[PDB]
């Protein structure tokens, strides 16, 4: 009845901030490739502006007592209060830990908190203890604690900088109290069905047509726009789309009919969505509102609504299927069912509908680790040498 | 007993002072500025509306910051443990490096006293210890610059010698007047030099090796020691340590860089009163180890051979030392150690030495008149 911490369980760590009388919450972040600095991912304003949980997401390799890890340095469990823990990025590969370099955040004592590669030392390894008198050392971490952490190489604990203008996470002498939310539990996964966070791509008919984006034309503004082409553009990087749920906790789950989501171009970095004059048209992620950018997987094209489903508070059932299950895509306010405008490689226009074709069901293929990662590497590389160059030609 | 007052610091940093708690403090340094400037201003020094309910302000933050400094560097961990390799240990060691930067450490090492003077009418002003910066607050950063940081690198030492070391040792040395001698910043000075600098100069003495580069610095060293060694009030526990850091570096120390204080010991050894004993044993070892270089032509490979004038000034101090004996009255002790001096001399100078008719010009012997030294 009462859910436990374990190994093996992907989290995220979250702050609360109190930024002129209003609760924010906050997510630490971190990319692997380029910046290996720790940043704060706001998850408050998931109505105006998504949020980007999958540099977000934690997971828990190891959780040994202090005296253990003290003797392994000299030469699926619980996770109990006291122990220490290892955290490995789970988009990166690497482990969050005390970089002993600080930026000079207006705190001589403060350090830095970035990500690192090896597992050796006592610098990734950390402490959980007890942020509420309820608890005691040794008890079971349940699922709605506050945890707050303490660096083994340093002392310090990871710390929420208000003092700065912008927010930052730190390893401070001052504690900050942290929440861990279980975004999913790996064992529970179902292979062959569709989970939160999920790279993939979605095909249309026989000929397995995949939505994309028109190609890289240097356009940013040609690339705006959603058609269905087939060919090598199946195995090309400008066919995935990230399916992200709009909730927080438990983002992981399995994905059921009914279920909002937003779908996210993995190169773009942007949101599909409905214009006002009902056409298909990529946002960014300020401006990527949950009105517009909503999306839903139906099973039939029946009219029926599916009403309001309790949010279960794990991982679920499977209910879509790869490949096996057909779905329809609809948007969740106009209720309108996504359909190609079939004028004339096919390059047909994809149009939203009120009642569409009779075939516009899709089929769902995921897209393999690397291809995924290879994805986000071109969209966070790309990003940098265009500020880069205009920079240059500033 | 450290390991729990370091954790205990850090989880209320509050108790570093308003400097050390973070939230943009201005620093060590700068707080030792800003307690000269209170404790030289008189309104926020004293209350402004019997006499030792005064409490200097400027002075008593001083103390504070000393106290914590040298409470810190007291819970440093051991030497052995870190040589062990104990994580514990390093961990509080890195912790208290970074509290503490070294370069904090430096200037205020490097800010300098304000020395007593003499008046019109001859009688001496002196400033008042209980306000003010005294050499015990050095003593503290001494002690923690040790046990934290730890002088390993000849860069390092150099660089503290020539900023902050060097000053004192000079301002001890020209306090060294009849009527300045007993005053109250000279025993306090010396009570510092002789308890930190000199010990930590010993310690550090194989780092003095290969300081070619740097010949004026060591001599400009060793002349300050002697003076200091010269000194009257000093205590017998004082003179030891001055004895042992002096024959500590001299040892160490190139046989060329110990020609301009060869000089000053050939015109003070022939005295031999009781102040010789020292130069005696300096001499002895001096011309033990550094035979090779006087002897044979060749001299040391690398260090290479005598001036002429350096075996000049050792077949005049041989000589004088030869005479003053032969007209002294016998002393036992005095005579069993101008012996060794006498032999290792005679050892060392080259038989058959040629005496050059070229006699110095300007001999400035009356330039380090006895009475006054200048």
């Amino acid at each position: 009845e009462i859910q436990f911490l374990r190994t093996d369980d992907e989290v995220v760590l979250q702050c609360t901030a109190t930024i002129h009388k209003e609760q924010q919450k906050l997510c630490l972040a971190a990319e692997g490739f380029g910046n290996r600095l720790c940043f704060l991912e706001s998850t408050s304003n998931s109505k105006n502006v998504p949020p980007d949980l999958s540099i977000c997401t934690f997971v828990l390799e190891q959780s040994l007592s202090v005296r253990a890890l003290q003797e392994m340095l000299a030469n699926h469990r619980t996770l109990l209060y006291g122990h220490a823990i290892l955290l490995r990025h789970s988009y990166s590969g690497m482990y969050l830990c005390c970089l002993s370099t600080s930026r000079s955040s207006t705190d001589k004592l403060a350090f830095d908190v970035g990500l690192q590669e090896d597992t050796t030392g006592e610098a990734c390894w950390w402490t959980i203890h007890p942020a509420s008198k309820q608890r005691s050392e040794g008890e079971k971490v349940r699922v709605g604690d506050d945890l707050i952490l303490v660096s083994v190489s340093s002392e310090r604990y990871l710390h929420l900088s208000y003092g700065n203008g912008s927010l930052h996470v730190d390893a401070a002498f001052q504690q900050t109290l942290w929440s861990v939310a279980p975004i999913s539990s790996g064992s529970e996964a179902a292979q062959g069905y569709l989970i939160g966070g999920d790279v993939l791509r979605l095909l249309h008919g026989h000929m397995d047509e995949c939505l994309t984006v028109p190609s890289g034309e240097h356009g940013e503004e040609q690339r705006r726009t959603v058609h269905y082409e087939g060919g090598a553009v199946s195995v090309h990087a400008r066919s995935l789309w990230r399916l992200e749920t709009l909730r927080v906790a438990w983002s992981g789950s399995h994905i059921r009919w009914g279920q909002p989501f937003r779908l996210r171009h993995v190169t773009t970095g942007k949101y599909l969505s409905l214009m006002e004059d009902k056409n298909l048209l990529l946002m960014d992620k300020e401006k990527a509102d949950v009105k517009s950018t909503a999306f839903t997987f139906r099973s039939s094209k029946e009219k029926l609504d599916v009403g309001v489903r309790k949010e279960v508070d794990g991982m679920g059932t499977s209910e879509i299927k790869y490949g096996d299950s057909v779905c329809y895509i609809q948007h969740v306010d106009t209720g309108l069912w996504l359909t190609y405008q079939s004028v004339d490689s096919i390059q047909r226009k994809a149009i939203m509908h009120h009642e569409g074709h009779m075939d516009d069901g899709i089929s769902l293929s995921r897209s393999q680790h690397e291809e995924s990662r290879t994805a986000r590497v071109i969209w966070s590389t790309v990003f940098l040498f265009n500020r880069f160059i205009r920079g240059l030609d500033a | 007993n450290a390991n729990v007052v370091v954790r205990l610091l850090i989880r209320r940093p509050e108790c570093f002072g308003p400097a050390l708690r973070g939230e943009g403090g201005n620093g060590l340094l700068a707080a030792m500025e800003e307690a000269i400037k209170i404790a030289e201003d008189p309104s926020r020094d004293g209350p402004s509306p019997e006499e030792d309910d005064t409490i200097h302000m400027g002075n008593a933050i001083m103390t504070f910051y000393s106290a914590l400094i040298d409470l810190l560097g007291r819970c440093a961990p051991e030497m052995h443990l870190i040589h062990a390799g104990k994580g514990e240990a390093i961990r509080i060691r890195s912790i208290l490096r970074s509290l503490i930067p070294l370069g904090d450490l430096v200037g205020v090492i490097s800010i300098a006293f304000q020395m007593p003077t003499i008046a019109k009418d001859g009688n001496v002003v002196e400033p008042d210890m209980s306000a003010g910066f005294c050499p015990d607050h050095k003593a503290a950063m001494v002690l923690f610059l040790d046990r934290v940081y730890g002088i390993e690198v000849q860069d390092f030492l150099l660089h503290l010698l020539e900023v902050g070391f060097l000053p004192d040792l000079r301002a001890a040395a020209s306090l060294d007047t009849a009527a300045l001698s007993a005053t109250d910043m000279a025993l306090a000075l010396n009570r510092y030099l002789c308890t930190a600098v000199l010990p930590l100069l010993t310690r550090c003495a194989p780092l003095f090796a290969g300081t070619e580069h740097h010949a004026s610095l060591i001599d400009s060293l060793l002349h300050t020691v002697y003076r200091l060694s010269k000194g009257c009030s000093l205590t017998k526990a004082q003179r030891d340590s001055i004895e042992v850091c002096l024959l500590s570096i001299c040892g160490q120390l190139r046989p060329s860089m110990m020609q301009h204080l060869l000089r000053r010991l050939v015109f003070d050894v022939p005295l031999l009163n009781e102040h010789a004993k020292m130069p005696l044993k300096l001499l002895t070892n001096h011309y033990e180890r550094c035979w090779k270089y006087y002897c044979l032509p060749g001299g040391w490979g690398n260090f290479g051979a005598a001036s002429e004038e350096e075996l000049h000034l050792s077949r005049k101090l041989f000589w004088g030392i030869f005479d003053a004996l032969s007209q002294k009255k016998y002393e036992q002790e005095l005579f069993k150690l101008a012996l060794p001096c006498l032999s290792a001399v005679a050892g060392a100078l080259p038989p058959d030495y040629m005496e050059s008719n070229y006699v110095s010009m300007m001999e400035k012997q009356s330039s380090m008149d006895s009475e006054g030294n200048f």
